[PDB]
């Protein structure tokens, strides 16, 4: 729905805000980390959960709204195949991509590629995809969510060749 | 706050030696029979937690480093509104994420660091 | 290794890559890199103590601070206490042709330093330079569509040709290391300064530094993946 | 406790400056102040 | 390599309309759609067999 | 936690101050050598008033 | 009119992308290095070793292709037959030699790539690719050896000449090395590693640096390698090394390098402790210095210089090397991120194929001077170089 959308897209305009807030605090040395966990470690737990929070409401925004005889809905509900991630996903927003547990790193100089600026923890620099694959992804969204997936080519195939050894 | 000296002769370094009777600090040369009455009475430090490199790669021309991000705050010193900003760069896990300004006409540095305990940079 | 890097942005996919073992290892250049094959460094040297540059034999560092360590392939040869405007004029020059397209120039303003490389295998692709000025106002590509008239009035007649771009400056081919210290525009309207719900959500220039800006992003992709429909709707793997 | 600054001021009990930097490493590294070796942190949750 | 006989789907000849439709762009002009409706293709599946097609042997006709 | 302070926040920081592992490094801005050779006065200003009590 | 200052837009991507690719096409990383290999590096490496103990090569010649028949014999040859007939689509290589006194010409056969300048296809027309029966569309880029179609994969390796930072970990008595892998575009392609170790972890006591010079089987104090280069005084030393005399820092952390070569005041020593730890307990002074000269002078850093008036240049060097590392020890900088791909080399055709080749003119050369050591007193074996090629 129209209507959905702009739910949706303001779901997300506001966990944007609240990431500004936070990297304005952190920037002005207000924020306190809690007890061994460092600053910047406090300032990443807190982004990758608002943004996190957000993309689950984006989608169970769109999980709502979808209707009775919506197909991927109708298998969803018999059981058959796929799961809110999926309607989430094609339908409201991706999401934040990591590569080792955390945000897409600087690997430029302080960047994590040369289209922006130095010193951008911003959600987009660092890998919040906030497109759904319905509307596309941008050009660095993309690049971003093809580190993610790379890292689970790779996984996998470590998984299976150590569960393999395992078993026997 | 160490300053380091060299033997005016050799040129190589000196080092702290107690005048036993008269209760004072000299540096003398390895070297050389050179000698010369200490400046201060600190020979050693060891920050465990440092700021010096805080500030590292001020430089003339900053601003013309197109990577670097701006921003519209303004001086201090000048009044002026042609900043360019970065995070420290001391490249600690414990740091923080404190702004660093650089003033595109009258030079100054200044912090975004509401706690500022820092005088120089 | 076997990761994408973000330096690889551009130079190879980030979508082809075997399953198994060779994962990560086995790559595929991008559609548009290519690869250094070398160059001598004679010129370059010869030219930049044409151009101050200090050699080592004379530095004194507690009497010149301030100054621009000069590196090429490798070697420190000295220290340049201008260093802007010999990165402007080497910049004209590798415009021009009078140093090798291929060669690649980095300054590191904050770091004092000055490299260039002229050496085969380093990998590298164009880019569209982006000049302020103008006259007219803000930073704009160097290409016009003057320009682009010019390239297909060629391309019907089947001269002005791809080289004839790089000769005069409108576009450069920018290696990994160079492209650190650069800014690059994603498309060429980020340049100038109500939108449709089923559009995807773009995240405007917040940037009046560019300098320079990408041909098309589609160039990131290789030859395999550059089949693919609507790839940018699909779950990368 | 009450001083403003905390300060511990130390000196030995001939060549002495060596003494002092290593002592200064003793100090620094292998004296447990509170706590039970091995354990870096601990964190509470409820 | 050449045009197929029958559109795949529906059997419809369409092998005798490639000279035809190959003139008709060329020789009057017309846009690639109008061009194939005014073949009477006018179910997607037929379009897409004229629209489709890729004429190889007139590259395999240049070897001796 | 014993069965009792199981739910004091105050009564777990304790427990949590008497088992992490805690050095004079965690604790200490900077350490210095001065030559200081009168052991009765010295050349800080600031630790007169710490002599001052000996 | 349209105005032809007028600024592009995201259409106008494609005409400058079409463009790009009439010229280049899509296999150029192919062509433009088997090209500059023919034109440029061919002959290079004819005029490192050009002389011996007299006989000295000068220009190559580069035939278009050809083959050795059984009877009736050589003969040009297209691509197409070569697949069919399990040919190798090979040129030859003639060199210019000379006889002179101190006590044409066939050498070879090259494979050539496909569409390289020096391959029939390069020059021809649509017409006259078809008449040869090659596909307007094939693209070159490969070889045909043994009529099998052949494609070098691009080899990713390091580049040389660039200095890295690393950490160690944890059960290591050094805590950081500085490494550059040393090597040349003129010579040969060999490879000095030179590390610079700082030695006990953080807050170790009497952190040192030392270095490791090859065929010297101890690390060497580095304010000794700076004596040996010329550098004497404590201070002249560390102003190569920390080029800020208010970093009070990395200067206290060169102390302890200063008392590790506080022993050694000259040049003549510093030699000698190098030359030493290089030869066995009975060679003379002399012999010992000289051979501590002539590792620094070669195989010390060697693409700076390896010739002699150099000292200076690597001095700096080394200086700078350790500074790279003092600031990553000091927490200043983080250590080198081995992925960056603008420090990796891709190593194609061109390149891939002068190791082979230099390697094995360099066999070729050793066989001419055995007609030659052996001559008690135009008698060459070309096939050593045709088949290690092919092979
Ligand atoms: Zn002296
Ligand atoms: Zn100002
Ligand atoms: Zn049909």
């Amino acid at each position: 729905d129209g209507p959905t959308m702009r739910e949706i897209t303001e779901t997300i305009a506001e966990a944007k805000k609240k990431v500004l807030d936070v990297t304005k605090e952190a920037q002005a040395n207000l924020l306190t980390a809690k007890h061994g966990m460092t600053l910047r470690e406090s300032f990443e737990d807190n982004v990758v959960r608002f943004l996190n929070e957000a993309r689950d409401k984006a989608g169970r925004l769109a999980e709502v709204n979808l209707k009775d005889l919506n197909n991927v809905k109708q298998m969803v509900m018999a059981g058959s195949k796929g799961s809110f991630i999926n309607i989430a996903q094609m339908s409201a927003c991706v999401g934040q991509q990591s590569v080792e547990g955390k945000r897409i790193a600087f690997g430029f100089v302080d960047r994590t590629l040369p289209h922006f600026s130095k010193d951008d923890y911003s959600p987009e620099s660092k890998g919040f995809v906030e497109n759904s694959y319905l509307r596309g992804l941008t050009p660095q969204e993309f690049f971003f969510h093809a580190m993610g997936g790379r890292e689970g080519l790779i996984d996998t195939a470590v998984k299976t060749a150590e569960t393999g050894y395992i078993q026997r | 706050m160490t300053t380091f000296r060299f033997c005016r002769d050799c040129n190589n370094m000196l080092y702290p030696r107690e005048d036993k009777e008269n209760n004072r600090l000299l540096f003398e040369c390895r070297t050389c029979s050179y000698v010369e009455e200490a400046g201060s009475p600190l020979v050693y430090r060891h920050e465990l937690i440092t700021n010096i490199g805080e500030t590292a790669g001020v430089v003339q021309d900053i601003g013309s480093d197109p990577t670097l991000p701006r921003s519209d705050r303004e001086c201090p010193k000048c009044h002026s509104r042609e900043n360019v900003f970065f995070q420290s760069q001391q490249r600690r896990k414990d740091t923080s994420m404190v702004l660093f300004f650089v003033c595109l006409s009258c030079s100054h540095i200044f912090t975004s660091d509401q706690k500022n305990k820092r005088t120089q940079f | 290794p076997r990761q994408l890097h973000n330096t690889h942005w551009g130079l190879v996919c980030p979508a082809e890559t075997p399953e198994g073992q060779a994962c990560g290892l086995v790559k595929n250049l991008s559609l548009m890199s290519c690869i250094s094959v070398g160059t001598d460094p004679m010129p370059i040297i010869t030219f930049l103590s044409e151009w101050g540059m200090e050699p080592l034999e004379d530095y004194v560092p507690h009497q010149s601070p301030d100054a621009t360590r000069v590196f090429v392939n490798g070697v420190w040869h000295g220290v340049h206490r201008n260093p802007a405007r010999l990165m402007e004029t080497l910049r004209t020059l590798r415009r021009k042709g009078d140093i090798n397209p291929e060669v690649s120039m980095i300054r590191d303003i904050r770091e004092k330093e000055l490299k260039i490389f002229t050496d085969a295998g380093r990998v590298y692709r164009p880019l569209f330079i982006v000049e302020d000025d103008e006259s007219l106002g803000h930073k704009e590509l160097k290409v016009r569509k003057g320009h682009i008239a010019k390239l297909m009035a060629t391309e019907y007649q089947d001269e002005y040709t791809w080289s004839s771009l790089l000769n005069e400056g409108l576009v450069e081919y920018i290696d990994a290391e160079e492209e650190e210290s650069i800014l690059i525009a994603m498309q060429p309207e980020d340049l100038e300064p109500d939108v449709d719900p089923a559009k995807r959500i773009r995240v405007s220039h917040h940037a009046t530094t560019f300098t320079h800006c990408e041909i098309h992003p589609s160039m990131i992709l290789g030859v395999a993946a550059s089949i693919i429909p609507f790839p940018d709707h699909n779950q990368s793997p | 406790d009450n001083d403003e600054k905390l300060i511990i001021r130390c000196r030995v009990v001939a060549e002495e400056d060596h003494m002092l930097k290593k002592i200064e490493n003793t100090m620094l590294e292998n004296i447990t102040l509170r706590g039970v070796e091995n354990i870096e942190r601990v964190v509470m949750m409820k | 390599m050449i045009v197929p006989v029958r559109c795949f789907s529906c059997g419809k000849v369409v092998g005798d309309k490639w000279e035809s439709y190959l003139n008709l762009l060329q020789e009057d002009e017309l846009d690639e759609g109008t061009a194939l409706s005014r073949l009477g293709l006018k179910r997607y599946c037929c379009r897409r067999m004229i629209l489709t097609h890729v004429d190889l042997i007139e590259k395999f006709l240049r070897y001796n | 936690l014993e069965p009792g302070h199981a739910a004091d926040q105050e009564q777990a920081k304790l427990i949590r101050s008497a088992i992490e592992h805690t050095t004079l490094k965690s604790v200490t801005i900077a350490s210095e050598i001065y030559y200081d050779p009168d052991p009765r006065s010295t050349v800080i200003p600031e630790d007169e008033e710490i002599i001052q009590l000996h | 009119f349209e105005d032809e200052s007028a600024p592009i837009t995201a259409e106008d991507s494609w005409a400058v992308i079409s463009a790009f690719f009439r010229e280049k096409g899509l296999v150029s990383q192919q062509l433009d290095s088997f090209n500059q290999f023919v034109d440029y590096t061919l002959q290079d490496i004819i005029c490192e070793d050009s002389t011996l103990i007299e006989i000295s090569f000068g220009k190559i010649y580069v035939t278009k292709p050809m083959v050795n028949e059984s009877d009736g014999v050589t003969h040009a040859l297209y691509p197409q037959e070569a697949r069919l007939r399990n040919l190798t689509y090979s040129s030859g290589l003639f060199v210019d030699v000379k006889k002179r006194t101190y006590e044409k010409v066939f050498i070879g056969r090259l494979p050539i790539m496909l569409r390289s300048k020096n391959c029939y296809l390069s020059e021809a027309t649509e017409s006259d690719l078809y008449k040869l029966k090659e596909c307007p569309f094939d693209m070159g880029g490969y070889f045909i050896i043994n009529g099998s179609e052949k494609v070098l994969i691009a080899q990713e390796r390091s580049a040389g000449n660039i200095v890295q930072v690393f950490k160690k970990a944890a059960p290591s008595p050094i805590s950081h090395v500085a490494e550059i892998r040393s090597a040349l575009e003129k010579g040969s392609r060999f490879i000095s590693t030179l590390q610079v170790k700082l030695y006990g972890r953080e807050g170790s006591s009497a952190r040192t640096i030392k270095a490791t010079l090859p065929y010297i089987k101890q690390d060497i104090p580095i304010v000794i390698i700076f004596r040996a280069l010329g550098i004497i005084p404590d201070g002249e030393i560390l102003e190569h090394i920390c080029y800020d005399v208010n970093d009070w820092q990395m200067l206290e952390m060169l102390k302890p390098c200063v008392e590790d070569g506080f022993v050694i005041q000259d040049r003549e020593t510093a030699l000698d402790f190098i030359g030493r730890r290089g030869t066995a307990l009975g060679i003379k002074k002399e012999k010992r210095i000289q051979y501590a000269k002539d590792i620094l002078q070669k195989e010390f850093l060697p693409h700076i210089t390896q010739l002699e008036g150099f000292e200076s240049r690597k001095a700096f060097f080394l200086g700078y090397m350790i500074n790279r590392l003092l600031l990553c020890a000091l927490d200043r900088k983080d250590q080198d991120d081995r992925d960056h791909f603008g420090k990796k080399r891709l190593d194609l055709a061109g390149p891939l194929l002068a190791q082979l080749f230099k390697t094995l003119f360099k066999k070729l050369t050793k066989d001419i001077f055995r007609y030659m050591q052996r001559t008690v007193e135009l008698a060459i074996n070309a096939k050593t170089i045709t088949s290690g090629l092919k092979y």
